């Protein structure tokens, strides 16, 4: 029985530019066992819309998925995602940075 | 250099009903298939256009194979929990993996493995004829699968099936199998500062990125981010770097991918 | 109530995707019947109860054949539940998985009246043990030795192999294997 | 196009 630690990027598919529809993607991998809980927020809510892929996995068995949804960035909106993972104590917030 | 590959997870849940079991496949890096068992009407669904025409026979033959596939995960992961003593409460999860590579144009390599709970179990020999496997419990399935000639029948599979239908996968997509997307790329810069070479919207996922200063490699002070999903089939990357304020113009970074004519040189 | 009887339909020993009938019937008028089974998989089936003909029964089918499908069967009667002492166990077998062993005779195949005559059941997979029909069961080239005694009615022999951890999954059978006194 | 097998 072994347990691996998600890796979280949080990013936009489009370069980001205020007032234009773009999608917010949230992608976890590199972690075991699959089950898991990811949440994409806005202004620290959650969004209900969000959809994901289909479950797959790599070379070391260990697994990757993508949470994504439309969205309208713009100035003052705040953006994270927060998963959780039964190698994590508490769950883990990571803001969106239009930047990387 | 293409290849065909699949991955199928089966995850039980002691309690909430039957184990779920799901399926995908690629071409390269192209996902064109999946199956889930937990959908209202289970089926093998299609995930590229070039196997949207294939007729309702071969979707229907596809999809009785899925399920199969699901009821012979429920039994083996009822037969490992017997092999390991563990108890019937907890969750476990069973992974398979199989997959063909060419090259002249014929197999150059196959593969077929397995894991439990994460871990290597038993994996077909690159022969295609003999197992290695992991443990003592894995030695029952070994004595098993060699009573059952089991061997002959996945190297059956890999040297014949697994090439016909790659190659026919390859011709009927190959406007956007074998034409690859070369990257959109920009720098950007960041208050010493910080120097940012993008690449947007490329496929395959294979690239390199190499930030450089008159012609000397910076690899050290190079952050590198992974190779991640834009969510309509094409890939991104970045590759940063810290420049004293004022040489700025002296940096210059290179791009090496399958879908340019030459390697590419930015500067800010 | 009294406990009901359990057969199969042509055999207990079923070819793997395959079907068999189990079938419970007693004398008493049972309104249902339940068929239970023990091993990996438990499960209960239940049936509404037929009467005509003499006898009240009902008839199970269990099929295709696989492996979650192999254990021992037990059947009981329903009087209103409220039901009966269990039947006779029963062993439904799924064969048809391993290769076939080897089943020949040591002392020859056809023999004279009163010789003794012994069956050897060989292979080289790691079975761990075999079983001999005409229902015998050897633990185990891996083989084992079935004596018959003194010559008296010979007949057709079948020969199977197993593993320890799963004994309701046999191997393919063996050719037959005719003996004949004179 | 997908291959199913024998069990563990």
């Amino acid at each position: 029985m072994i347990q691996r630690t998600p890796k979280i990027q949080v990013y936009s598919r489009h370069p980001a530019e205020n007032g234009k529809s773009n999608f917010l993607n949230c992608y976890v991998s590199g972690f075991h066992p699959s089950d898991i809980e990811v949440d994409l927020l806005k202004n620290g809510e959650r969004i209900e819309k969000v959809e994901h892929s289909d479950l797959s996995f790599s070379k070391d068995w260990s697994f990757y998925l993508l949470y994504y949804t439309e969205f309208t960035p713009t100035e003052k909106d705040e953006y994270a995602c927060r998963v959780n993972h039964v190698t994590l104590s508490q769950p883990k917030i990571v803001k969106w940075d239009r930047d990387m | 250099s293409h290849s065909m590959r699949y991955f199928s997870t089966s995850v039980s849940r002691p309690g909430r009903g039957e184990p779920r079991f799901i399926a995908v496949g690629y071409v390269d890096d192209t996902q064109f298939v999946r199956f889930d068992s937990d959908a209202a009407s289970p089926r093998g669904e299609p995930r590229a256009p070039w196997v949207e025409q294939e007729g309702p026979e071969y979707w229907d033959r596809e999809t009785q194979k899925y399920k199969r596939q699901a009821q012979t995960d429920r039994v083996s992961l009822r037969n490992l929990r017997g092999y390991y003593n563990q108890s019937e409460a907890g969750s476990h999860t069973l992974q398979w993996m199989f997959g063909c590579d060419l090259g002249d144009g014929r197999l150059l390599r196959g593969y077929d493995q397995s894991a439990y709970d994460g871990k290597d179990y038993i994996a077909l020999n690159e022969d295609l004829r003999s197992w290695t496997a992991a443990d003592t419990a894995a030695q029952i399935t070994q004595r098993k699968w060699e009573a059952a000639r089991e061997a002959e029948q996945r190297r059956a599979y890999l040297e014949g099936t697994c090439v016909e239908w790659l190659r026919r996968y390859l011709e009927n997509g190959k406007e956007t199998l074998q034409r690859a997307e070369h990257p959109k790329t920009h720098v950007t810069h960041h208050p010493e500062a910080t120097l940012r070479c993008w690449a947007l919207g490329f496929y395959p996922a294979e690239i390199t990125l190499t930030w450089q200063w008159d012609g000397e490699d910076q690899t050290q002070d190079t952050e590198l981010v992974e190779t991640r999903p834009a969510g309509d089939g094409t890939f991104q990357k970045w590759a940063a770097v810290v420049v004293p304020s004022g040489e700025e113009q002296r940096y210059t970074c290179h791009v090496q991918h399958e879908g340019l004519p030459e390697p590419l040189t930015l500067r800010w | 109530h009294r406990k009901p009887s359990l057969l199969a339909h042509p055999g207990r020993l079923v070819k793997s995707e395959e079907t068999v009938i189990l079938q419970c019937w007693s004398d008493v008028r049972f309104e249902h019947f339940l068929l239970h089974r023990e091993g990996k998989f438990k499960d209960t089936l239940h049936l509404i109860g037929e009467h005509h003909d003499g006898v009240s029964k009902a008839n199970f089918s269990i099929g295709p054949m696989m492996q979650d499908l192999a254990g021992t069967y037990r059947c009981y009667g329903s009087v209103t539940y409220q039901l009966s002492a269990p039947s006779d166990p029963l062993d439904i077998v799924i064969t048809g998985l391993y290769e076939k062993p080897s089943l020949s005779a040591q002392p020859g195949p056809t023999v004279l009246a009163g010789e003794s005559v012994t069956l050897s059941c060989s292979s080289r997979s790691s079975y761990d043990m075999y079983h001999l029909s005409l229902e015998c069961r050897f633990s185990a080239t891996f083989q084992a030795d079935f004596p018959l005694g003194p010559a008296t009615h010979g007949g057709t022999y079948r020969c199977f192999g197993s593993f320890r951890d799963s004994p309701y999954e046999w191997s393919n059978s063996s050719d037959p294997l005719l003996v004949s006194v004179i | 196009l997908y291959n199913t097998v024998a069990t563990l």
